[PDB]
RNA sequence: UGUCCUACGCCGGCAGGCGCGGGUAACCCGUUGAACCCCAUUCGUGAUGGGGAUCGGGGAUUGCAAUUAUUCCCCAUGAACGAGGAAUUCCCAGUAAGUGCGGGUCAUAAGCUUGCGUUGAUUAAGUCCCUGCCCUUUGUACACACCGCCCGUCGCU
């Protein structure tokens, strides 16, 4: 129950950013590979550096 | 900073307590400890010492809090 | 009625909610 | 206070922006606090600043013995760099006052933090 | 000036989370004035309240 | 629940709060750690004493880190008590008792970089009636954009309570002229969820036909691996 | 709960040994003499008589077997820890929390999971702001779709 809470909390984060984007264009101009299947947490990789998330600003 | 309360009575401290303590309108080991820079055991022992001379009136006594007052 | 609509839009609803929370011998 | 920071300082008042700089300084308590001398930072801050700002701020702070021009070099002149490092990064006016020329609002440097409130 | 006024009837719970109460409030010194106020805490009829600035009326949908 | 929800930042961070702040061992550790990642994320010229601006210095924890790295800085704070204890810690960089939302008072193009550790989440809540969250954020971001040497990055560590907070901050920054993004180091990790707004100032045909015939409601051959396969070359 | 629970006597300071009895059980442990609590003493704002980890030595017990310490006792050492930037759990009355005691797992653990009593509250009797789920209406907004731009410049074969 707390898992669905957390998951769609992140979903609402993503949707509110994606709905910020069009008025941002009008009025003006994330850990997916680092997710661990076996456990909640953040596992290091060798090809890529330590875990991060880049969401660029327009 | 760090407190430096005294463990045995100096002369000036002993004189000023013997002429100032029996009129505070509040006699308790904590308050005399904080206004005379005295560690609590010495302040306590001085308080039953002053009670032994009859200069200090006890009004209640407990294992956690013993409280006194002036005679008149 | 327009007066009723304005008054109800400017007031707060209240009342109905029943919350179920919580010897001789 | 550092002289460099106050001579890059401006006024945040809405009307005077963005030409309210520079501030007219005042001193009543001067101290010297040692600061590590990195000549790279000195040689990089030399082209950045208006030197007439140094003239006017030093004349506000009673002091005259400064170089009169941009002292550009490869960090070879130890005595100019050392003296001007003393003037900016080591001379600290602990207590003082500031007034903006275009608004008149007062800012007290009170040991040793000036005030920038509304 | 500090004013005192009796609650007459409670209108109901107001606010986003239901944290306030909108209520009918009348003065005692002049029992003619009648105002809407919103309050924090449990209220009932007969409670009397200390109003700091008694001009504006509370307003929440 | 949250220090930000308490109320006005100055009134919240009083002398009592300031004393408890420097006494907190976690505060010391987490703030120095976050300032380390901040100075790394912003790409300051390597082997160069920089000139950064501490937008939220507080006790001078992030400031002391910059002093150790050799980077001179200027502090900004709304809490008088916190600035008093920061100058009692004898930090190298200068301090200034001012409001971020009001505006940073420095010459456009003065600071090469800006360090902001846990201070911008306070600008999204109107503690007064005159206070306007959107306006306050925008004015601060516009001032920062100008004050910062056009090109230098302004790392902005924040602790968002919701998406609305982040949304407001990002819009008021992008429209003020600030470009870049946000690096959420360890995003899945919750105790290491660190949001840093880095802001520089410069056969298939046969399948479709069989589904057509299925929707039309006539008899259709069952769908197998031999649905569309060339029987032979044709001469 | 108990044919391993144990009363009682002796020895040892303590873990623990020896003997002799009761209990297949509201009969014996057991009038279950529990802990917090209450009373009195010492300590005095000091990483200290708070805090106990990690270590050195010795003794005992269960087992074929204790070494990488099974567990217990004694002496010594006194680490971090100054009420936790920040994500979040549970909860409306004998309830939360403080405090001890039992059952199952077990030749010996204490460590899980289940129950019990003792002392005993703050806030609240509301709301749909977030989350979950359920409904009703709707597919008119935004998105998808539709059209349009679909990036431009030179250079040789
Ligand atoms: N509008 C504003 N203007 C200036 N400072 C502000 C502000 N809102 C919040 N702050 C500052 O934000 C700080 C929160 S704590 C910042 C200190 C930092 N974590 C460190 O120790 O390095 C407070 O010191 C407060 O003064």
């Amino acid at each position: 129950r707390n898992k669905k809470h957390q998951k769609l909390k992140h979903q609402k984060e993503a949707e509110e950013e994606e709905l910020e984007i069009p008025p941002q264009y009008q009025a003006g101009g994330p850990g997916a590979e680092y997710k661990a299947k076996k456990a909640k947490g953040d596992v290091k990789k060798k090809g890529r550096p330590d875990p991060y998330a880049y969401i660029p600003l327009n | 900073d760090k407190l430096n309360n005294l463990v045995l009575f100096d002369k000036a401290t002993y004189d000023k307590l013997c002429k100032e303590v029996p009129n505070y309108k509040l006699i308790t080991p904590a308050v005399v400890s904080e206004r005379l820079k005295i560690r609590g055991s010495l302040a306590r022992a001085a308080l039953q010492e002053l009670l032994s001379k009859g200069l200090i009136k006890l009004v209640s006594k407990h294992r956690a809090q013993v409280i006194y007052t002036r005679n008149t | 009625p327009l007066a009723d609509q304005i008054l109800a839009g400017n007031a707060v609803r209240a009342g109905v909610r029943e919350k179920r929370r919580g010897e001789e011998y | 206070m550092k002289l460099l920071t106050h001579n890059l300082l401006s006024s945040h008042v809405r009307g005077v922006g963005s030409r309210g700089f520079p501030l007219r300084l005042q001193a009543t308590e001067v101290r010297i606090c040692p600061v590590e001398f990195n000549p790279n930072f000195v040689a990089r801050m030399i082209p950045k600043v208006e030197w007439s700002a140094f003239l006017e701020a030093a004349d506000n702070l009673r002091l005259i013995q400064v170089p009169k021009g941009p002292v550009e070099g490869y960090e070879e002149n130890e005595e100019f760099l050392r003296t001007m490092h003393h003037l900016l990064l080591e001379v600290e006016v602990i207590e003082g006052t500031l007034q903006c020329p275009e608004s008149g609002r007062m800012f007290p440097i009170s040991r040793g933090i000036p005030n920038m409130l509304l | 000036p500090i004013k005192l006024a009796r609650v007459t009837k409670v209108l109901g719970r107001t606010g986003s989370q239901g944290q306030c109460t909108q209520v009918r409030v009348e003065f005692m010194d002049d029992t003619s004035r009648s105002i809407i106020r919103n309050v924090k805490g449990p209220v009932r009829e007969g409670d009397v309240l200390t109003l700091l600035e008694s001009e504006r009326e509370a307003r929440r949908l | 629940r949250r220090p930000e929800h308490g109320g006005p930042p100055e009134l919240f961070y009083d002398e009592t709060e300031a004393r408890k702040y420097v006494r907190n061992s976690r505060m010391i550790d987490i703030q120095t750690r976050m300032a380390g990642r901040a100075l790394e994320l912003l790409y300051l010229p390597e082997n160069k004493p920089c000139y950064l601006l501490d937008i939220g210095c507080g006790t001078g924890l992030s400031g002391s880190y910059l002093s150790d790295e050799g980077h001179y800085w200027v502090g900004l704070d709304i809490s008088p008590a916190m600035l008093d204890e920061a100058v009692d810690r004898e930090i190298e960089g200068d301090l200034l008792l001012g409001d971020m939302g009001q505006g940073i008072p420095f010459k456009p193009g003065t600071f090469d970089g800006c360090i902001s550790i846990s201070a911008v989440q306070w600008l999204c809540n109107a503690n007064k009636k005159s206070e306007n969250p959107a306006k306050r954020l925008y004015c601060f971001f516009a001032s920062l954009f100008s004050v910062l040497v056009r090109g230098s990055r302004a790392v902005l560590q924040l602790y968002p309570e919701n998406s609305e907070q982040l949304e407001l901050i990002t819009t008021q920054a992008t429209k003020a002229g600030f470009s870049g993004g946000m690096v959420v180091d360890y995003p899945n990790s919750a105790k290491a969820k660190k949001f840093y707004l880095c802001l520089f100032s410069g056969r298939a045909w046969v399948l479709e036909k069989k589904e057509r015939h299925r929707r039309q409601g006539r008899e259709v051959r069952p769908d197998t691996q031999y649905t569309g396969r060339k029987r032979k070359p044709r001469f």
